[PDB]
RNA sequence: AGUUCUAUUGUGUUAGCAUGGUUUCGA
RNA sequence: UAAUACAGGGUUGAACUGUGGGUUAGUUUCAAUGCCCAAGGCAGAGCACUGGAUUGGAUACCCAGGGAACUGUGCUCCCAUUAAUAAGAAUC
RNA sequence: UUUUUUUUUUUUUUU
RNA sequence: UUUUUUUUUUUUUUUUUUUUUUUUUUUUUUU
C-alpha cells in the first residue's frame, strides 16, 4: 500500500500553462488590471518547448568499436599530442585518432561496407602526409642550404 | 580412451625390477581388450622435500617413468591398487590422455620463447 | 505460422532492391549555414546599441 | 587518469539544434521590438556572483531580506512585477524556485548541458534563447552586444 | 590539427545521421505503407504525404487527394494544409 | 518467415544450498545462468584480452 | 530445399572427420613401443612357417612356442639409456648455483 | 576468497546498512516513478531547535565554515583569471 | 483476447513519444478506430512488434484514463436499451464490438445491435 | 614461515618488519579462532559482514592519501576543461623560416653598429641567391621546384 | 624547428586535488569511525574536506547545506 | 613523485608487467601440471595461492592454474610452505630435449660457436631428436649466397636490382 | 521451447593416496 | 573442494522440428536439528550427575571429571520452512 | 613446582 | 610442564570466483 499506481495517479498529467495565457485568465477575472505590457507578447507567443525535447533520441557510440582496429594497426597514434589537456590513454576532436575514424563513418553512410571504408581512408590520408607535408618540409629545407653567406668565400 | 601413469622410482630400483614392473602391467592391459602405446624414461628428478615412507625409509631423490596405454575405463582401478602393493614405488598418479596437451604429439619449444 | 504472410520491416527493404537491376539506403547530414545568424545578430544589436542601455550593463 | 565506467548512450539535443536556433532569434526579436516601442519600460537583468566580467550596482531593487524563521521558499522577487517590466535570467537552475510563479516575461539563456540533467527550467522559462559555446554567460553576452 | 581547419570534420555531426524518408514512418490507419497518400493526425495543421512505387499519379491517388483535401480544408481548426512527396530523387 | 519467440519458463527451480555445517547444493550450483539474464556481450564489453587463450580446448 | 541443405551438411560433417584421422596417424609415427612389438610379431610368422617346410612339423606348435616368447622378452630394448641427471645439467648450463 | 556456507537475508533497515556495501538511494525508474524535481513541495516539518520551537519573525563552528568557504573559493579566482581578458583577449 | 489488454499500458503514458505493441490482429483494427477521433497521431506495425506514437497538447497527453471493461475471463453484454443507461452525459469512448465489425458506441446504438463493450477511453466513474 | 637475517641493522628495526608479515597472512587472526570453538551460525553472518566494511576501508585509505599529497603542494583542481578552447602556444615565436617574399619588406622599415648591423648581413644574401657574386651560390626559384622536380620525378 | 604546437597542460604534468575513483555513498556514522582509526596511527579536518565532493551519504541526523541564495544575488537595472 | 595509485581497481582497467604476461599466454597452451617454471612465479614466499587481483589473469585460467600447482605437490614435485629453488625449473620432458632446446636460443641471439659445434655432433648422435629450428635457421643462410650475385652483378652498371625493390610506392 | 553432434565442468555419488591442527610413542 | 569411473545442468556453432505451452489433487520424490530402534567403540568436545567458592543473602556465570546425543539406502517434516516479501505475459 | 582465575581452590609430578 | 625425534589410530572448507560497472535495471504517497 502506497504509490503502488505505475500507471495512474503517480505521474501527473498537469496542463503547461505560459504567461500569456495565465494572465489572460486574470485580466478576465477581473482579479488583475490590464498592464501596458500585455499586448506586446499577444502579436508574438513564445515557441513551445516541451514537445522540441520530445525528438531527443539516444543513438549507439560506434567509435568505441571502430577505433580499437585502427590502433591495432598503427598503434603509434598515441604519441602524437600525448602531453595536452583531455587525451587519456590508461581522446580530443583534433588527435589523429578521431580523424581517422570520423573518415570511416562518414563513408560508409554513401554506401562503403566497413571492410571498403578503411583502405579508402587509408588512401586519403596517406597523400596529405606526401603531398602537403612531406613537400612544405622539403620546400623549406631547400632554403637553408642557400644560407652560405658565413663562409668567406661567399664574397 | 587413452590414458597415461607417471610412476617415481627410488634408488634402491634396478633395472630388473623396471622390466618386471612393466611386463605384469601389460597382462592387464591385454585383458581388457587393450594395447601399449610407448615408453619413455625421463631421469631422475630433484624432490622439493624428503619422502618417509612406512616400512620404506626416507629418500631424496628418485627415477621419474612415463608409459602410455589403451585399455577399458574399469582398469584404471586395478592398476592403480597393484602399484601401491609392490616396493619401490613411492609415488605415483594417473592422468587421462588429452588431444591438444600430451607427452608424444607436443613436446618441443616449451621453455625457450 | 511460419509460412505466414505479415508486412514487416526487412520485407519490404528487399522488395524495393530487388528492382535496381545490378539505389541503396542513404542518409542525409544537417545543413550548418553561418549567413542563418551572422546576417541577423546584428539588427538585434541596433535594439539595444544605446549608450544609456548598453554601458549600465558592460562597465 | 580515469577509473570510472566509460558511457556508451550518447544523448541527442534538439532544443539547441541549429538549425532550431534560427527561429528562436526570430521570434524573439519581435517580442523585444514591441515592447521598447511604449514608452516607460524598464528590465531586469539577473545574473550571479561568479560572473566577474559584468558589472553589478551596491543595491537591488525589489530585494527582499528574510531569517531562517519561517522561510518555507519564500519568495525573493515577489514585488518585482511592479516597476519592472521583463527579466532576463542568467542562471535558471539557481533562479527556479523564486520564478515559478512570476508575473513577468523570463528570458532565461542556458546551456544544454543544464537543460538536458535539469528539464524543470522549461516551465518557468518562456522565451527560451540559445547561447553558442555554451561555457559561460559572463564572457557569453558581452560578445554578442559587442558585435563587429 | 585544429578547429579552424579547411578540412576539420567534427566527429559528433557525422554521428547524428538521420534519413529525411525514414521521418514519415507513421502514417494514417493501415500498417503496410501501400496507399497512395497518407495523413497525420495533427493539431491545427493538415499533413499529407504522397507515397507510391514509382510516383505514378493515377485515378486511384487522385481519388484520396481530393478527399484529403476536402476534409481537411472544411476543418475550421486546420488554417493551413501542407503537401510533400516520399519518394527518393521524384 | 515470422515467428515469435518461445516462454522463458524451464524445468527445475532455483538454486538452493543445504542447511548445516555440511555445506552442499540441493538443485542447481553457483553456476546457473537465469532465463531473464542480459546478453553475454553486454555483461562482458572488454572480451578476451590480447594476452589469453585463443583455443579453450584443454 | 531441404534437399540441398542435406549435401552441404554431408561435407561439413567430411571436413570436420578429416581433421580427426590425422591426429590419430602423429600417435601411430611418435610410438616405439607399437612399432617395436609388430615388428617382431611378423618375423616369427614367416621362420615358423619356412621352418615347418623343412622338418615337416605342424604350424600350430611352433607359432604358439613363439608367441609366448615375445610376450616375456618384450621389454629389452628400454630405457633408452637416459641416465642425465637435469640437476647436475643445469648446474654446468649457468642455470643452477646450488650443492 | 573464503567460502561461505550461506546467506543473510535481512528485512529491516537497521542491520541492512551494515551488511549491505551501502543503501544510497539511487534514481527512480522513469517507468514506474516520475523523475524527482526541485519544484516539488517541500515536507511539511516545523522548525526545531534543541526542543524548542522557533515560530517568530522579527567561535569554533565559524571557523570551519570560512577555512572551506574562503580558502577554496580563492581557488576558483585564478582558474578563470588567465581566461577571461588577461590571457583569452589578447 | 489477452494481447488486446496489453495495450493500455503502453499508450498511456507521458513523458514518451512512441512505444511498441506486440502484434495482434484484432489490436490493428482497435487502433484505427481511436485514430478517427483523434487520440492516436499514427502507428506503424514494425513485423513482431507495433511502434504507436503519442498525442500531447500543452505538456499533458490527450489520454487521462484508460478502464478495461472486458477481460478475457469473462464476457460483458448489454441490451441496446441498457447501454443508453450506462452511457449519459458524458464524453467518453466506449469502443463496441458487434457482428458487423468494430464500431463506438455512438454508432452501436444508431444500429440498435447488441454490441460488446471492450474498453473505455476518456472515461470517468 | 618467515625467516630474516640481521646485517648492519638494529635489532629494533629489524623486528618492525616481521611484525607485519603476520597481518598479511592472518597469521594473529587465525590462531585465536582456533583456540575457541565457534558455533557454525556465527560463522556464517561474520564471513558475509567482511566483506562489506574491508572493501569500503580501502576507497578511504585512497582519499587520505590525495589530502595529504595536495597540501604540500596547494593548488586545486576546478571545471576548467571545455571543448571549446584551442589550446595553443602562447607568445609562439617560433616560425617557419621565411620564403624570400617577406625578407625584403624587412628591411623597408628597418633602415633609420646597433641598428645598422643588419645592413650589408641580409643584403648580401639576397645578391647571392640570384648569383651576383659567385657562380655557384646561384639558388632554385620556388616556382621550378615543385611543378615538374618532386611530383613526377619522385623516387618511389 | 620541429618542436610541440600545442602547450602542455596534461594532468599527469601539474598535479591537482581531484579524486579518480567513484564509489557509492556511505553514511557519516559509518564512515567517521574509520577515518578516526586511520588518523590515531601517527589546518582544516579531512571529514570537512571530503564532504565538499559529496561523498557522504544523507543520513537522518545529517543533510548537505544549501547553496548560498540569499548572499548570492546581484542584479543590474536598466531602461529598455 | 607520481600521483598515488589507488590499489583496488576495476578488473576493466589492468597493466600486468611484460615478464609475466608473456608467461601467461605459453605459446597460446593451456598450464598443466608439466610446466614447474611457470607456476614459481604464482606462488608467494609462505607458499600460499595467490589471489586474482595479484596475478593479474583471466576468470578460466586462474581455476587451471591452480589445479596444475595442486597436483604438483602431491607428485612431489613442488614445496608446500617456500619457493621452488634452482634446480627443480624444468618442465616435465626429456633431458635431452632441453639441452638442445636451450642451445638453440643461444646461437640465435648471439650466436655462440661453442653451441653450434655440440649440436652438430648431437645431430648424428641422436637422430631421434627434434631440429627444426636448427635446421631452419641453417636454411636460411641463403641470403649470403645471393648477395654475390648482386655484387657480381653491379660490375657491369647492374644497378636495376635495387631500383625495383624500392619502386613499391 | 525440444532432439542429435562438437567445445567447456570448485553440480550429484565414489574405495586405496598426498598434506595438516589435535592426539599418541621413546634401542 | 588435485587424480580416476558413472550420469546431470549452464554458454556458443550446425542440422532437425514447425505452436510443442502458463497454473496444478482423490498424486508423487527429496528435505537441517532433536527422539525410538539398529549398527556401533580405543581421537577432539559435553547435558544429567556433591566436586572448591560465593554476594550488599542465597547459586547452574568462572576451572576439572563426566557410561546420553555426533557417519544410517530405515521410521520421519513439528520450526525463525534452505538464494529476499509473486509461478507467468507486456512497456526499456 | 606446573596448570587455571579478577582473585583463589580442587587436580598432577617426588631426587 | 618445555624442547627434540623416525613409519600407530580418528577427522577433513586454511589457501583458490568479488570495487555488484545495462537507461544503474526496479521495494512500498505521508510524518
Amino acid at each position: 500500500k502506497g504509490a503502488v499506481h505505475y500507471t495512474g495517479t503517480n505521474f501527473r498529467r498537469v496542463q503547461r500553462l505560459d504567461i500569456v495565457d495565465r494572465m489572460r485568465a486574470l485580466v478576465a477575472q477581473g482579479l488583475v488590471d490590464a498592464p501596458l505590457w500585455l499586448s506586446a507578447a499577444e502579436r508574438a507567443p513564445p515557441m513551445e518547448l516541451s514537445n522540441l525535447k520530445l525528438m531527443d533520441r539516444k543513438v549507439h557510440n560506434k567509435y568505441l568499436s571502430l577505433t580499437q582496429a585502427v590502433l591495432k594497426k598503427y598503434p603509434n597514434m598515441r604519441f602524437q599530442d600525448c602531453y595536452v589537456d583531455g587525451n587519456d590513454w590508461s581522446y580530443r576532436a583534433d588527435h589523429p585518432v578521431m580523424q581517422f575514424v570520423a573518415l570511416q563513418l562518414r563513408l560508409m553512410n554513401l554506401g562503403l561496407d566497413r571492410h571498403a571504408a578503411f583502405r579508402e581512408a587509408e588512401q586519403a590520408f596517406y597523400a596529405r602526409r606526401m603531398q602537403l607535408e612531406k613537400q612544405q618540409k622539403l620546400n623549406m629545407a631547400a632554403a637553408v642550404v642557400a644560407a652560405a653567406a658565413r663562409d668567406p668565400s661567399a664574397f | 580412451v587413452f590414458y597415461e601413469t607417471f610412476v617415481l622410482f627410488s634408488k634402491r630400483v634396478q633395472r630388473a625390477d623396471i622390466r618386471q614392473l612393466l611386463k605384469q602391467q601389460e597382462a592387464l592391459i591385454t585383458k581388457h581388450h587393450g594395447s601399449m602405446l610407448a615408453v619413455r624414461d625421463l631421469g631422475w628428478r630433484k624432490t622439493a622435500f624428503r619422502v618417509i615412507k612406512p616400512r620404506q625409509g626416507i629418500f631424496w631423490f628418485g627415477r621419474l617413468f612415463y608409459f602410455s596405454f589403451g585399455a577399458n575405463p574399469a582398469a584404471i582401478t586395478e592398476m592403480s591398487q597393484s602399484l601401491q602393493s609392490t616396493n619401490g614405488v613411492l609415488r605415483h598418479a594417473t592422468v587421462r590422455m588429452k588431444k591438444r596437451h600430451n607427452l608424444m604429439t607436443y613436446n618441443h619449444h616449451i621453455h625457450a620463447r | 505460422k511460419h509460412l505466414d504472410h505479415v508486412p514487416t520491416e526487412r520485407a519490404r527493404q528487399l522488395a524495393e532492391q530487388r528492382s535496381a537491376f545490378e539505389p541503396h539506403l542513404r542518409v542525409k547530414l544537417e545543413k550548418e549555414k553561418f549567413l542563418r545568424d551572422c546576417m541577423r545578430e546584428q539588427e538585434n544589436l541596433a535594439a539595444l546599441f544605446t549608450e544609456t542601455e548598453k554601458e549600465t550593463l558592460l562597465g | 587518469m580515469n577509473f570510472n565506467r566509460i558511457p556508451t548512450r550518447l544523448s541527442t539535443h534538439y532544443v539547441c539544434d541549429p538549425y532550431t536556433t534560427l527561429m528562436h532569434y526570430r521570434r524573439t526579436f519581435k517580442f523585444l521590438q514591441a515592447l521598447k516601442a511604449k514608452p516607460n519600460c524598464r528590465a531586469l537583468c539577473l545574473g550571479n556572483k561568479n560572473q566577474v566580467n559584468i558589472s553589478w550596482p551596491k543595491h537591488f531593487d525589489g530585494l527582499t531580506v528574510v531569517t531562517s524563521a519561517v522561510a518555507a521558499q519564500s519568495s525573493i522577487l515577489s514585488s518585482a512585477s511592479v516597476y519592472y517590466s521583463l527579466i532576463i535570467c542568467l542562471d535558471p537552475v539557481l533562479f527556479a524556485k523564486h520564478l515559478y510563479r512570476i508575473n513577468v516575461p523570463v528570458l532565461g539563456v542556458c546551456t544544454p548541458r543544464e537543460i538536458h540533467e535539469h528539464p524543470e527550467i522549461l516551465k518557468v522559462i518562456d522565451y527560451l534563447l540559445p547561447a553558442p559555446c555554451s561555457r559561460t554567460d559572463a564572457a557569453l553576452r558581452q560578445l554578442l552586444q559587442r558585435e563587429f | 590539427f585544429f578547429r579552424t581547419d579547411p578540412g576539420f570534420i567534427d566527429p559528433e555531426d557525422v554521428l547524428f545521421a538521420e534519413d529525411p524518408v525514414r521521418t514519415w514512418s507513421h502514417a494514417d490507419g493501415g500498417g503496410d505503407l501501400a496507399e497512395e497518400v497518407l495523413e497525420r493526425s495533427n493539431v491545427g495543421m493538415g499533413t499529407c504525404i504522397l507515397n507510391n512505387a514509382s510516383g505514378v499519379l493515377n485515378m486511384k491517388g487522385l481519388c484520396g487527394l481530393f478527399r484529403k483535401l476536402r476534409d481537411l480544408e472544411v476543418n475550421p481548426l486546420k488554417r493551413f494544409v501542407v503537401l510533400t512527396s516520399r519518394h527518393r530523387h521524384f | 518467415p515470422v515467428v515469435f519467440p518461445h516462454t522463458r519458463a524451464r524445468a527445475g527451480g532455483k538454486p538452493i544450498m543445504m542447511r548445516g555445517k555440511s555445506g552442499k547444493w540441493h538443485w542447481l550450483g553457483p553456476y546457473w545462468k537465469p532465463p531473464w539474464a542480459p546478453s553475454n556481450k553486454a555483461r562482458w564489453p572488454t572480451g578476451p584480452e590480447e594476452w589469453a587463450w585463443s583455443d579453450p580446448t584443454r | 530445399e531441404k534437399k540441398v541443405t542435406q549435401s552441404l551438411q554431408t561435407a561439413r560433417v567430411s571436413r570436420r572427420k578429416v581433421a580427426h584421422v590425422l591426429w590419430l596417424k602423429k600417435l601411430q609415427d611418435s610410438s616405439d613401443f607399437l612399432q617395436e612389438q609388430e615388428e617382431a610379431a611378423r618375423g616369427v610368422a614367416a621362420l615358423a612357417r619356412a621352418r615347418a617346410k623343412e622338418t615337416g612339423e605342424e604350424e600350430e606348435e611352433l607359432l604358439a612356442t613363439e608367441m609366448a616368447k615375445l610376450k616375456e622378452n618384450a621389454f629389452v630394448n628400454l630405457p633408452s639409456r637416459n641416465v642425465s641427471v637435469p640437476d647436475l645439467l643445469a648446474q654446468l648450463g649457468l642455470n643452477d648455483e646450488k650443492v | 576468497a573464503p567460502f561461505p556456507r550461506g546467506i543473510v537475508k535481512p528485512r529491516s533497515a537497521k542491520v541492512r546498512a551494515i551488511l549491505n556495501l551501502s543503501v544510497e538511494q539511487r534514481q527512480p525508474n522513469p517507468l514506474r516513478a516520475p523523475r524527482k524535481s526541485l519544484l516539488d513541495p517541500p515536507p511539511c516539518v516545523a522548525p526545531l531547535e534543541k526542543g524548542n520551537p522557533k515560530l517568530d519573525r522579527q567561535a569554533l563552528r565559524a571557523a570551519e565554515k570560512n577555512k572551506a568557504k574562503k580558502l577554496e573559493q580563492e581557488s576558483l579566482r585564478h582558474a578563470q583569471e588567465l581566461e577571461r581578458f588577461y590571457e583569452e583577449n589578447c | 483476447m489477452q494481447r488486446a489488454c496489453e495495450m493500455v499500458v503502453s499508450l498511456l503514458r507521458v513523458d514518451a513519444l512512441s512505444q511498441r505493441c506486440p502484434f495482434h490482429v484484432l489490436n490493428v483494427q482497435i487502433l484505427d478506430l481511436l485514430q478517427r477521433e483523434g487520440l492516436i497521431r499514427g502507428f506503424k506495425v514494425d513485423g513482431t512488434k507495433i511502434d504507436i506514437l503519442l498525442k500531447h497538447y500543452k505538456g499533458a497527453p490527450v489520454i487521462r484514463n484508460i478502464r478495461v471493461v472486458s477481460k478475457p475471463s469473462r464476457d460483458i453484454w448489454l441490451t441496446p436499451h441498457e447501454l443508453k443507461f450506462r452511457t449519459r452525459f458524458n464524453t467518453g469512448l466506449w469502443i463496441m464490438q458487434t457482428s458487423c465489425g468494430v464500431i463506438s458506441h455512438r454508432d452501436c446504438l444508431r444500429m440498435g445491435i447488441g454490441g460488446k463493450m471492450l474498453m473505455a477511453i476518456n472515461n470517468g466513474y | 614461515s618467515c625467516h630474516r637475517h640481521v646485517f648492519r641493522a638494529a635489532p629494533a628495526a629489524v623486528f618492525a618488519s616481521v611484525q607485519r608479515w603476520g597481518r598479511r597472512n592472518n597469521v594473529h587472526k587465525l590462531t585465536l579462532l582456533v583456540q575457541t570453538y565457534e558455533k557454525p551460525c556465527v560463522k556464517r553472518t561474520r564471513i558475509a559482514e567482511e566483506k562489506a566494511y574491508y572493501p569500503r576501508w580501502f576507497y578511504l585509505r585512497y582519499a587520505t592519501e590525495v589530502i595529504r599529497y595536495s597540501l604540500k603542494h596547494h593548488l586545486r583542481l576546478g571545471q576548467a576543461l571545455d571543448p571549446n578552447d584551442d589550446q595553443r602556444l602562447d607568445a609562439v615565436k617560433p616560425l617557419r623560416l621565411p620564403s624570400s617574399e617577406e625578407r625584403r619588406q624587412h628591411l623597408r622599415h628597418m633602415e633609420d653598429v646597433k641598428l645598422v648591423l643588419d645592413i650589408h648581413s641580409t643584403r648580401e644574401l639576397l645578391a647571392l641567391e640570384e648569383g651576383k657574386h659567385a657562380r655557384w651560390g646561384k639558388s632554385l626559384s620556388e616556382e621550378e621546384l615543385g611543378k615538374l622536380f618532386d611530383a613526377k620525378r619522385l623516387d618511389l | 624547428m620541429n618542436g610541440c604546437s600545442k602547450r602542455k597542460s596534461h594532468r599527469l604534468l601539474k598535479p591537482v586535488f581531484e579524486l579518480q575513483q567513484s564509489f557509492p555513498k556511505i553514511q557519516h556514522w559509518q564512515g567517521a569511525e574509520i577515518l578516526h582509526r586511520l588518523k590515531q596511527k601517527e589546518s582544516l579536518e579531512a571529514l570537512k574536506l571530503l564532504e565538499m565532493f559529496k561523498v557522504f551519504n544523507e543520513t537522518a541526523r545529517f543533510k548537505y547545506p544549501p547553496p548560498p541564495v540569499h548572499s548570492l544575488v546581484r542584479g543590474c537595472a536598466f531602461p529598455f | 613523485d607520481p600521483f598515488p595509485t589507488p590499489h583496488r581497481v576495476h578488473e576493466r582497467f589492468w597493466d600486468p608487467s611484460p615478464d609475466v604476461r608473456v608467461a601467461l599466454k605459453n605459446n597460446n597452451v593451456p598450464i598443466s601440471w608439466r610446466d614447474l617454471h611457470i607456476l614459481h612465479h604464482f606462488v608467494g614466499e609462505n607458499g600460499l595461492i595467490l589471489p586474482r587481483r595479484t596475478t593479474h589473469a583471466s576468470r578460466y585460467q586462474q581455476r587451471c592454474i591452480f589445479k596444475a600447482i595442486c597436483m604438483a605437490r602431491r607428485m612431489a614435485l613442488f614445496p608446500y610452505d617456500w619457493k621452488p629453488t634452482q634446480g627443480e625449473l624444468m618442465p616435465v620432458m626429456d633431458p635431452l630435449q632441453y639441452l638442445v632446446d636451450e642451445l638453440t636460443s643461444r646461437y640465435k641471439a648471439t650466436g655462440d660457436l661453442r653451441a653450434d659445434a655440440m649440436l652438430c655432433v648431437m645431430l648424428s648422435k641422436y637422430p631421434k631428436l627434434n631440429y627444426f629450428r636448427y635446421l631452419q635457421y641453417k636454411a636460411q643462410t641463403q641470403k649470403s649466397e645471393v648477395e654475390a650475385m648482386q655484387q657480381q652483378e653491379e660490375e657491369d652498371r647492374g644497378d636495376f636490382s635495387r631500383l625495383l625493390r624500392k619502386y613499391k610506392r
